RNA sequence: AAACUUUCAACAACGGAUCUCUUGGUUCUGGCAUCGAUGAAGAACGCAGCGAAAUGCGAUAGGUAAUGUGAAUUGCAGAAUUCAGUGAAUCAUCGAAUCUUUGAACGCACAUUGCGCUCGCCAGUAUUCUGGCGAGCAUGCCUGUUCGAGCGUCAUUU
RNA sequence: AAUAAUUCUCACGCCAGGUCGUACUCAUAACCGCAGCAGGUCUCCAAGGUGAACAGCCUCUGGUUGAUAGAACAAUGUAGA
RNA sequence: CGUGAGCCCGGGUCGAACGGCCUCUAGUGCAGAUCUUGGUGGUAGUAGCAAAUACUUCAAUGAGAACUUGAAGGACCGAAGUGGGGAAAGGUUCCAUGUGAACAGCGGUUGGACAUGGGUUAGUCGAUCCUAAGCCAUAGGGAAGUUCCGUUUCAAAGGGGCAGUGCCCCGUGUGGCGAAAGGGAAGCCGGUUAACAUUCCGGCACCUGGAUGUGGGUUUUGCGCGGCAACGCAACUGAAC
RNA sequence: GAGACCGAUAGCGCACAAGUAGAGUGAUCGAAAGAUGAAAAGCACUUUGAAAAGAGGGUUAAAUAGCACGUGAAAUUGUUGA
RNA sequence: UGGUGAGGCACCUUCUGAGUCCCCUGGAACGGGGCGCCAUAGAGGGUGAGAGCCCCGUAUAGUCGGAUGCCGAUCCAAUGUA
RNA sequence: UUGACCUCGGAUCAGGUAGGAAUACCCGCUGAACUUAAGCAUAUCAAUAAGCGGAGGAAAAGAAACCAACAGGGAUUGCC
């Protein structure tokens, strides 16, 4: 809600900062595994949960 | 606002008349300060702060 | 009209985030923590659940201050410096 | 260096001087972060730190010779442990024994002797 | 006769079996005894030149001090003065520190970044008001200190 | 108070007012129903005509023209007769 | 080759280990268990994509246009609306720029999709303050204990004045949480952004708290006058109870 | 420190950003997922296409190793041949 | 009753052997053939394929050191309250 | 009037201590049913699982109001 009770939105902070796409560069780094964001979340897909 | 308002005096030594505050979505805080009228914002903000 | 219909009508929040354990297992009304049991001094867990306590066990966290406490151990919890270093 | 300052060069000035090098490193700090908003910042942020930590250590040196002769320390300065180390009985207390138990061991203690040599 | 249906082979598909491996598991054996009100385990939020996660760390924040090694890090420029260096490194060791908000969590609360009280310093005409900074204020129990209460009770004055 | 005090419940004059929320949807696509689901979910504002009337029907301000489309018109359907 | 389980060889692919014989050992042989896990068929280009009346012309963009955009025409919601706002809930879906794939059960140049940036400004709105139904401490009492009851009781319970202590006065009685719809101090108009507005800008106000000056009022038998009265006037002392 | 153990449907649920992603109001429930090559040497350049890509050409011992990557069975499918 | 301690344990820490000799296959020898060497070391791992001698380590001691505290073998001091 | 003593209190008085985590093993309390008996109720499962309290590197026990009946052994613990 517009409503927000700061430590709640303190939590929607967090959550939009770490839907982020890799950086490229990480993709080349002589062992590297990591190939896409497999933690990406989405407001039509899946809830929160606050 | 008070440590803000402070703050500016003793770093840039900016005298405002109001300060209004902010909390963005992503978790940091702005501060929109008004200068007092008698000073320039665009003078300062060429000489003191770099802002040009 | 017990399924569809009678989703609609929740939008109540029972549970809310707690400060102890960070889950949304906070009961509004009751005040106490359904994972962590939080009015109270004393964490909540039980032997009948082996995977609870699992997940909330010792090694499960940072382990900010344990951490270090094995390597104090194994050198007989030194004081001082190494005979002789720079600055005072 | 430009922005870094060797640990050598701070362990010999003082209190009144440190303080003085901390508000000049950080306010440089200060408008290098307005420039980068408009790779010597990671030395400014480590110089702050070294001399944060010196000034620090020049404080509690200080302090430690200060109570040095006193009954009661401060938390900070009184030696860490584990707590039930620090619960333990001292030296002193461990090592006290009865009167009537001393006079059996000045007299009769265990003796140095061997066997088939007679 | 073609088409269609069925069978086989070659090649090409779909799929990930089989073979080989393995910084993982599992079981046994040997040694050790070390959390916390000097604030633990856990939780939240942050910190990188360019990072989302993992790892590490806490406004001194992918870290400082100290010691040892001895020339790196690496995906790109950035360190070339750090080349006798009085010393690189996402190195090892680690005895000095820092350690945000919480949490047994401790001023009262907390579904609130809410509401208080005491002392000290600074500024505003200010012992009382306002703001900034610092140090504090839980409960039970123990020893002692000091201030008391009770015709419980002693002696004297009276 | 008789030589100055005094009500600062009269007028004017001086200073300050800390912290957090504030975008957007509120639904035949932003909520719940495994979904961009004919379901469900609290409330405020409420024009003209006809008419007893926030009945039905038509229009204004405002908003849509979104729901796979094209061609034929067999049986059997569903809805209207 | 063998009755057979199987064994051996030739041809093709492949790139790092493997086999015979004698003993020892076992998580040792599959067609089924509405077996388990993974993958794939026929059905089958099939059922179907039919509620909410409805679309058409030109032009532009573009490789591509029924579902992009502008104009024109035709319609619907018809104010208990398909409008303008909000509470709960959601959490960046808001705005601009750009776009290969995937998603929008047809397409897509379009998008609540994807990528990069930007966006939420308060003494006056709300929370914060109060208490309601109710919940939890304290004193106490149970319970082996986690804890249960208790909310004023069979408690030595607290709150203020004067100059870190001293001296006074009162006491019947002594906590907290609990409403963004209850109670409650105080802000309106005009303008402004791609996205905010009772929040920014301009003007003009209001409340609370604290200080404190001038003017005015009262008073030389110390604390105002007027009206028959209902009452009036700019003030016009007022401690505990 | 070891093994007459298991060897990626096995061995712990986890050989991997695993008590993770995800589900549930909640107590709790809880996966899948290893392997190019010795070395990225991870295909310059030309041409067709709006583009994805294709065809030449090049790297490699090998692309009958092209990041949908060691080998590549069967079910099922396409072309050719009988 | 006090003393003085060898070292002998317990702690870590530096150092200690021998081919990259010739030919063939191979992209690359760690393969095959020949000629040698070390071994108190032919456990294990890496290096472009099966490496004792290419590299780290591995086997015996003994040396470059330093932190602390446990034990005794020789020797030297004394004295009686109660 | 003053000074003692006893008992009961206050204090942000000076100095301390407890809680929580962990619980594989250890010391206690509490405490089932499934199951076996070819049914079932005592029994058994079991003085076990779950629950609660408390420690350590181990814990507990431990130097006989013991065992014996013998020509007598001689704290506790563990194995056969
Ligand atoms: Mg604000
Ligand atoms: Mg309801
Ligand atoms: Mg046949
Ligand atoms: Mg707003
Ligand atoms: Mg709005
Ligand atoms: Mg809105
Ligand atoms: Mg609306
Ligand atoms: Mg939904
Ligand atoms: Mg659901
Ligand atoms: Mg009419
Ligand atoms: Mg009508
Ligand atoms: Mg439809
Ligand atoms: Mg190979
Ligand atoms: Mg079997
Ligand atoms: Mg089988
Ligand atoms: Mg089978
Ligand atoms: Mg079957
Ligand atoms: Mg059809
Ligand atoms: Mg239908
Ligand atoms: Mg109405
Ligand atoms: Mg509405
Ligand atoms: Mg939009
Ligand atoms: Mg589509
Ligand atoms: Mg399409
Ligand atoms: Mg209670
Ligand atoms: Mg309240
Ligand atoms: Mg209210
Ligand atoms: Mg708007
Ligand atoms: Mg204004
Ligand atoms: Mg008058
Ligand atoms: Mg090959
Ligand atoms: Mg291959
Ligand atoms: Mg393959
Ligand atoms: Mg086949
Ligand atoms: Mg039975
Ligand atoms: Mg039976
Ligand atoms: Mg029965
Ligand atoms: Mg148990
Ligand atoms: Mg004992």
């Amino acid at each position: 809600p517009s409503h927000k009770t700061f430590r709640v939105k303190q939590k929607l902070a967090k959550a939009q900062k770490q839907n982020r796409p890799i950086p490229q560069w990480i993709r080349l780094r002589t062992g590297n595994t990591i190939r896409y964001n497999a933690k990406r979340r989405h407001w039509r897909k899946t809830r929160l949960g606050l | 606002k008070a440590q803000i308002k402070q703050a500016l005096k003793k770093l840039y030594d900016i005298d405002t008349v109001k300060i209004n505050t902010l909390i963005r979505p992503d978790g940091s805080k702005k501060a929109f300060a008004r200068l007092t009228a008698d000073v320039d914002a665009l003078d300062i903000a060429a000489t003191k702060l770099g802002l040009v | 009209t017990k399924g569809t219909s009678s989703f609609g009508k929740r939008h109540t929040k029972t549970h809310g985030l707690c400060r102890r354990c960070g889950r949304r297992s906070l009961h509004n009304q009751k005040k106490v923590c359904a994972s962590c049991g939080y009015p109270a001094a004393k964490t909540r867990k039980y032997n009948w659940s082996e995977k609870a306590k699992r997940r909330k066990t010792t090694g499960t966290g940072r382990l900010r201050y344990l951490s270090t406490v094995s390597r104090k151990f194994k050198n007989g919890f030194q004081t001082g410096v190494p005979k002789g270093s720079k600055g005072p | 260096s430009s922005g870094k300052v060797k640990a050598g060069a701070l362990w010999s000035k003082n209190k009144d001087e440190l303080t003085k090098q901390l508000g000049e490193l950080k306010t440089e700090l200060g408008q290098l972060r307005i420039q980068k908003i408009v790779n010597k910042i990671h030395d400014l942020r480590k110089s702050i730190a070294r001399v944060l930590t010196i000034i620090n250590a020049k404080q509690r040196a200080q302090l430690r010779l200060f109570y040095k002769n006193k009954k009661y320390l401060p938390l900070d300065l009184r030696a860490k442990q584990t707590r039930a180390i620090r619960r333990r009985l001292s030296k002193e207390d461990a090592s006290r024994v009865l009167e009537k138990t001393k006079k059996r061991t000045t007299h009769f203690p265990l003796r140095k002797f061997a066997v088939k040599a007679a």
